[PDB]
């Protein structure tokens, strides 16, 4: 085999999930623009 | 097997079989 190669040795063969900032904000925009429920609390306002 | 067609291969094969024959016909005192 290559153990007998004395010159010109043949070397061929051997060796949680986070959302991006701004996404939840936009989703909140979509959520409250569809609804009409009051946003400010009732008792602190009173 | 590991050193075929070489000088050292035949050298080790001679050492091997010499040890094999001696353990066979003289007994092995180191295996106990
Ligand atoms: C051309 C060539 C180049 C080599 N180059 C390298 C090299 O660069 N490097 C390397 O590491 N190895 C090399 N080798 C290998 C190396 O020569 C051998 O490993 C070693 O010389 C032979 O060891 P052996 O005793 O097992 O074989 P042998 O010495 O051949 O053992 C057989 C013996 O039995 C005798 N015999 C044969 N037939 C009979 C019979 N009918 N009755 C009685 N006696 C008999 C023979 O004369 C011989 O003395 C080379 C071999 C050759 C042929």
């Amino acid at each position: 085999a290559r153990t007998m190669q004395t010159a010109r040795k043949s070397t061929g063969g051997k060796a949680p999930h986070r959302y991006r900032p701004g996404t939840v904000a936009l989703r909140e925009i979509r959520r409250y623009q569809k609804s009409t429920e009051l946003l400010i609390r009732k008792l602190p306002f009173q | 097997r590991n050193y075929p067609a070489t000088v050292h291969g035949a050298l080790l094969s001679g050492l091997r079989e010499a040890g094999r024959i001696a353990d066979q016909f003289l007994g092995a005192m180191y295996t106990l």
